[PDB]
């Protein structure tokens, strides 16, 4: 149809004089922002030109891949009157659409619907390539040492020439990749939402193509809304068709999203400092850390120290100190052990939920792995590797063999891995924060024995844990009265977690607050004190490991408060923590240490 | 649109350019809308498109527009869908000698002048290869005096080029080809305009030759060399250490 | 035009200077004594000198590069004869080399724009595939005409043989014994695993190099590189790759036994000031553990140790272990772990491990086979990585018996042997 005359003038009328509220030319903003941005794309809300006139959508629907022809050129028209030499730079424009109401599944597609506007739902998985393919073509001829002019390529074919401008010769032709111009092409997988596959049925799957410089706007595990068109694929080698002569189908999709990049502004950090300096945030930290369970405050506090990370240093590049904090929990499975760590995975920055064998992301090591695509040898590392700045969670630490244990040992020992396999040798940075859990032998903790005697762990990696917290059966009435009430009300002051991760994102950047040697020889004093009081009634010692850790906790709380340097009356908190850490870690014989080592409270 | 403006502004090689890009747009549109018009390589698809768009607006020109098998096919298909000098008495055209002049990448104005010369005075001839040979040679010697003034390696390369473009091992005939046209074309106002433009006057400037010939000794026969010459020759021996 | 640019370039050769000393001029004068036929370059040095080459080498590099090659060869040709006239036929093109530090852009933020331009970046290495060869000059005879000719190729290690010089098509044999070739390899790359999304496997990329830009690198060596996002061959698509034009390695990442052995001269004099002090021993004891307390007697052994001892050989082969063996023994605290953390730092080419072997770490030679051809190769060893070095261990207690045995043999003879099915080994530990 040659009604492109009326159609073009009236759609450009739409494009220009569009007014909806307050006489608002909404798309002038779009185009001027585009030209500001060196942008290649532009969006147009379907609902309003559909409100005005819908046989727009009809002459679209009959052949929408031919409805394009006026609109891309119209973009350049509006562009150059507001941005000369843009057409010089950006050779061509694509467009985007929004707000289309019709819905189909990935299964509901019928022949009556294709070659028309299609709008689906699903999930982007198995992302492959951002490969380049052609849009402009020139050549290297042999019978003459010269070229071809510029040529646009269709949506559905290769190209080949036998004419030449010098003569009608079908000489050997070859493309000049060393001069041609290209664009972005993606092949993408797309699958239905399993939260709604009805009873018994299975979910179908499809394949998707993504163009227009919109590649890598997606990642595995996202809910997506591609609106587009639909068609077959005459990809040659088709006369070998047994059965009936029936063909695949493929989408070309234009619009794309991810619903169904954390950073700090001026006021966002203004308020951070405002609240950090004002009167002891930390009670409200543990009030707002993880309301999954009402639970208990002590281990929340321990892992709050584990959150922020302290400060590492080296004495001129030697005698290193670890700034980042470790933890270790244990106790009967009847209570919530595998909850808040996954919460923390949801709440941190560059956290991970790895695991041992079964329902794991990776095997907690690094290895020369294949890839399903084209046998790409790669070097993945355990989730420890991923958060060399951050943290690595684990559950069921016990359930490990020789080497998967030696690895974590190496990590908390020298903070670096080594590999001696496969024509490749290397070390890395494993300065990660460790968290874990495990299960005691016999459900209950066996209160009447020490730790390594009760649980069958080994010590040398056990020593790295500044904290080793434990609970057991909590047996009184009030335990029931609170926990049953909460767990039923699940189905019958504290600050946003967004603000809290944005605080740590603000914290690991800026503050490296110091400590002033003002009254620190009390360290030397109370250390020597309790290091003797230990032998006074106890079996095992306490060692400088603990002291170093208390200092790391001190700077931890410094980063927490966000103060400029150490405060004295918070070393009380740090040392109290390590004190009542060693309290519960021992026999009933320690019951005298309960009375002795309280003066340091 | 780039390629459209390219092939559309390929015709020269006010309302025209505008109406013709619009024409090709809606033409290509109409041709691709329906499922009726296929197996048409885009290799060639903006040419009788442009010819009929010439046919449409107001004035059309059969020459210099189509400038082949399927040219006719697609036309109907769309239109339904809607030595050299011993050779005696040779013949030539506009574009034959546009080629033999454009081989030096000379402008087209000089070529049009030789064409006018021909089509007025190609009447009483024996062989036009001589006349046009001499013509384009005395275009080259007049416009290319600069590069030759500093590069005497040119005059051998150029004469060798036109010696074998017209397939001879003997050349003194070419010498005659130059001096005879120079005897002939010697005194026309346009030739005059070119000589004031590109300033040969036997290959030498005016403000020099008049003192060469009126009767002077101030006449500068540049046996000596200019100052900038030495100013730049000194750099070659500056680094003589290496 | 192009020769204007050639001169704007060649003036930079001998008319550039900084810190009042010629740089590249005498660099070439040295390189030619080296018989190297290449150089080194910075491109930072060209921006102030001249802006007539930068903005065009950027966007049309391949158009500009072989020009520089030929300019270089031109400079060579004069200076060759001049230096032959000074003291005391075949001078090919010189590979150019360069580098930069302007920026680093990752693989993730690429696109299909700025293709065939030049880009800067980071990553990690894998491949050491094979010395694949290409041609540079190869002679041709026709089989019927016996009509000799010749061909030479330049950069792309565009056209093919001649289709006709009756002899028919394909009339040409390629002669080898008077032909010339060069080497390249196919080199991979992949990003920092620490700067990646939580979820997916990583993306790698190939590249190619040439004569003296070859064999610079061995995997694990983190390196930055600059190159040209070139192309070769779903519906219609070409593979993205890159052409190298600049490599820069950390000087020596993971400790190379083929280390430096010819030290500078300025250091000898302070070395021998320290030879001749009487305080040598006491200084070393004051300084090996400066942030560490007591156990002077323990720190007084390490210096006996690191210097080794009497390599003594006798005409049977029963050497004596030139070095010494040691064992800390004691409790928490008492610095038993911290020195061991330290000693690798002070160490030149030695290694650290935990026990049992560490993650992906054979405490001795854990031999296996090739991913390709399924062949035998001695892979690794924490006891042979450190040949001619110390080894640091913690948690000696939980050995495996098979793991303990060979290490138990090293410390009295320092030579492991493995004689599994087909391979027969005597690999020297000397640690
Ligand atoms: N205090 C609690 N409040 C609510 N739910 C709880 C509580 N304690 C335990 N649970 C539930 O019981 C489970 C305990 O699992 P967990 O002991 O972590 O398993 P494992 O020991 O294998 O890691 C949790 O998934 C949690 O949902
Ligand atoms: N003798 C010592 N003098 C000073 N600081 C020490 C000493 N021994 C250990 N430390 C410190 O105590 C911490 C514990 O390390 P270390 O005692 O070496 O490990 P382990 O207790 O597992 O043997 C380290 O950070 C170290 O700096
Ligand atoms: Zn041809
Ligand atoms: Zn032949």
């Amino acid at each position: 149809p040659n009604v492109s005359r009326t159609i073009a003038r009236e759609l450009k009328s739409f494009l220009l004089e569009y007014t909806d509220e307050t006489g608002r030319s909404v798309y002038g903003a779009r185009i001027r922002t585009l030209g500001e941005m060196n942008s290649e794309s532009l969006e147009v809300n379907y609902r309003h030109l559909a409100e005005s006139k819908a046989i727009l959508a009809l002459f679209l629907a009959k052949c929408p891949e031919e409805m394009l022809k006026i609109f891309d050129l119209v973009a350049m028209e509006a562009t150059e009157l507001h941005y000369p030499d843009y057409a010089r730079i950006h050779s061509e424009i694509h467009v985007r659409i929004s707000d289309f109401p019709t819905i189909y599944s990935l299964r509901e597609l019928r022949e009556s619907n294709l070659s028309s506007l299609v709008r689906v739902t699903g999930v982007v998985t198995r992302r492959t390539g951002v490969f380049p393919q052609l849009k402009y073509v020139k050549f290297n001829c042999l019978k003459c040492g010269s070229i071809l002019g510029p040529f646009f390529q269709d949506s559905n074919e290769e190209i080949r020439i036998s004419f030449c401008t010098n003569c009608k010769s079908k000489g050997p032709f070859r493309v000049n990749g060393e001069k041609t111009v290209y664009r972005n092409y993606q092949r993408v997988t797309l699958q239905e939402a399993p939260g709604t596959v009805p009873p018994g049925r299975l979910p179908r799957h499809r394949e998707v193509i993504l163009l227009a410089d919109l590649v890598d706007v997606s990642k595995p595990g996202e809910e997506v809304e591609v609106t587009g068109i639909y068609k077959n694929n005459y990809d040659g080698n088709l006369n070998a068709k047994n059965g009936f002569p029936v063909f695949a189908t493929i989408i070309e999709a234009n619009s794309i999203k991810r619903r169904e990049v954390f950073s700090w502004t001026e006021e966002e950090e203004r308020e951070f400092r405002k609240i950090s300096r004002d009167r002891g945030i930390i009670d409200k930290i543990i009030s707002s850390m993880a309301p999954s369970i009402y639970g208990h405050r002590d281990i929340k506090t321990a892992v709050a120290c584990s959150l922020f990370g302290g400060v590492p240093k080296n004495v001129n590049g030697k005698h290193s100190i670890r700034g980042d904090i470790n933890v270790l929990l244990l106790g009967d499975p009847g209570t919530a052990k595998s909850q808040i760590l996954k919460y923390v995975e949801k709440t941190a920055h560059r956290a991970v939920f790895a695991t041992g064998q079964g329902a794991s992301a990776v095997g907690l090591t690094a290895s020369v792995r294949k890839d399903p695509i084209t046998k790409e040898w790669t070097l993945e590392g355990g989730a420890l590797v991923l958060a060399d700045k951050g943290v690595c969670l684990i559950d069921e630490f016990d359930k490990m063999n020789d080497q998967d244990r030696t690895s974590i040992h190496e990590a908390m020992e020298q903070q670096s891995i080594s590999i001696s396999k496969a024509g490749i040798v290397t070390t890395l940075q494993a300065r990660c924060s460790i968290i874990a859990a495990a299960n005691p032998n016999g459900g209950r903790y066996n209160s009447t024995l020490p730790l390594a005697q009760n649980v069958s762990l080994t010590e040398p990696i056990l020593s790295r844990f500044d904290i080793l917290c434990v609970v057991r059966d909590l047996v009184d009435e009030e335990a029931d009265e609170r926990l049953a009430t909460f767990v039923v009300d699940s189905h019958v002051s504290p600050i946003p977690q967004e603000l809290l991760m944005k605080y740590i994102h603000y914290a690991r950047t800026k503050i490296y607050p110091k400590l002033h040697q003002m009254d620190m020889d009390k360290v030397s004093r109370v250390y020597a004190d309790l290091r003797r009081e230990s032998i006074s009634t106890g079996s095992f010692p306490i060692t400088v490991r603990h002291l170093e850790s208390i200092l790391r906790i001190a700077e931890s709380f410094a980063k927490m408060r966000l103060s400029e340097f150490v405060s004295s009356y918070d070393l009380d908190r740090a040392i109290k923590v390590v004190v009542d850490s060693f309290v519960d870690a021992q026999k009933v014989s320690v019951r005298r240490q309960l009375r002795r080592s309280f003066a340091i409270y | 649109q780039h390629c459209v403006a390219e092939v559309l502004r390929l015709d020269p090689q006010s309302g025209y350019l505008k109406k013709l890009t619009n024409a090709t747009s809606i033409l290509y549109n109409t041709s691709l809308n329906k499922v009726m018009l296929k197996q048409d390589e885009e290799v060639a698809r903006c040419h009788i498109c442009a010819y009929i768009a010439s046919q449409k607006m107001n004035e059309k020109h059969m020459p210099d527009l189509c400038y082949p098998k399927k040219a006719k096919h697609l036309m109907n298909l769309f239109r339904q869908s809607l030595s050299l000098l011993v050779k005696k008495y040779c013949k030539m055209t506009t574009e034959e000698i546009i080629r033999l002049c454009n081989d030096f990448e000379l402008p087209r104005e000089v070529a049009y002048k030789i064409v006018d010369e021909y089509n007025i005075n190609a009447s009483r001839l024996v062989c036009p290869w001589q006349l046009v040979c001499g013509l384009v040679l005395n275009c080259t010697f007049i416009v290319f005096n600069e590069r030759r003034r500093k590069d005497p390696r040119i005059d051998h390369f150029i004469v060798s080029k036109m010696c074998s473009l017209m397939l001879t091992s003997k050349v003194d005939d070419v010498i005659e080809c130059v001096k005879l046209v120079k005897e002939l074309i010697i005194g026309e106002k346009w030739f005059r305009d070119l000589q004031i433009r590109y300033d040969d006057f036997d290959g030498i400037r005016y403000d020099e030759i008049i003192f060469r010939k009126l009767g002077s000794m101030l006449q500068t026969t540049n046996i000596l060399v200019t100052d900038d010459q030495y100013n730049i020759w000194k750099k070659r021996i500056e680094m003589d250490l290496a | 035009d192009n020769t204007e640019i050639i001169k704007s370039f060649k003036n930079f050769i001998l008319e550039f200077r900084l810190d009042s000393q010629f740089i590249y001029r005498d660099q070439l004068r040295n390189n030619i004594l080296v018989k190297n036929y290449s150089l080194t370059v910075n491109m930072e040095h060209l921006i102030g000198y001249n802006e007539d080459i930068y903005k065009k080498l950027s966007d049309e590099p391949s158009d500009i590069i072989p020009l520089f090659e030929t300019a270089i060869t031109q400079v060579a040709k004069r200076i060759s004869i001049l230096s032959r006239a000074q003291s005391a036929n075949s001078l090919p093109t010189f590979q150019l080399i360069l580098n930069s530090n302007a920026n680093q852009i990752p693989l993730r933020d690429l696109d299909s724009e700025h293709v065939s331009k030049i880009v800067r970046l980071s990553g990690i290495i894998i491949s050491t595939s094979v010395l694949s060869s290409r041609a540079t000059y190869l002679s041709i005879m026709c089989r019927n005409c016996r009509h000799t000719t010749s061909i030479t190729i330049n950069n792309f290690n565009t056209v093919s043989l001649p289709r006709s010089c009756n002899c028919g098509p394909d009339p040409y044999i390629i002669i080898h014994e008077s032909s010339k070739f060069i080497d390249q390899q196919f080199l991979k790359l992949q990003e920092i695993p620490e700067l990646v999304p939580v979820g997916e496997m990583p993306r790698n990329l190939t590249m190619t190099c040439d004569r003296y830009l070859t064999n610079k690198v061995i995997p694990g060596t983190r390196v930055t590189i600059v190159g040209i996002y070139s192309i070769y061959n779903g519906v219609a698509i070409r593979t993205p790759y890159i052409k190298i034009l600049g490599i820069q390695s950390d000087v020596e990442t993971s400790s190379i036994w083929n280390s430096v052995t010819m030290f500078t001269e300025e250091e000898e004099e302070e070395f021998l000031q320290l030879s001749r002090n009487p305080k040598l021993y006491e200084i070393l004891t004051n300084s090996i553990a400066p942030s560490i307390f007591g156990n002077e007697d323990i720190k007084k052994a390490i210096v006996c140790l690191l210097m080794g001892g009497s390599k003594k050989i006798l005409p049977d082969g029963m050497r004596l272990r030139g070095d010494i063996n040691v064992l800390l023994l004691g409790d928490p605290g008492t610095a038993k772990s911290q020195l061991l953390k330290f000693v690798e730092k002070v160490s030149p080419i030695a290694v650290y491990t935990s026990g049992k072997g560490s993650s992906a770490a054979g405490l001795t030679a854990s031999v296996q086979r090739d991913p390709m051809t399924r062949e035998f190769y001695l892979e690794g060893g924490a006891m042979v990585l450190a040949d001619g070095g110390v080894v640091c261990i913690d948690e000696f207690d939980k050995m495996r018996d098979e793991d303990r045995v060979a290490i138990h043999e090293a410390m009295e003879q320092q030579t492991i042997s493995i004689a599994k099915a087909g391979i027969t080994t005597v690999l020297n530990s000397r640690t």
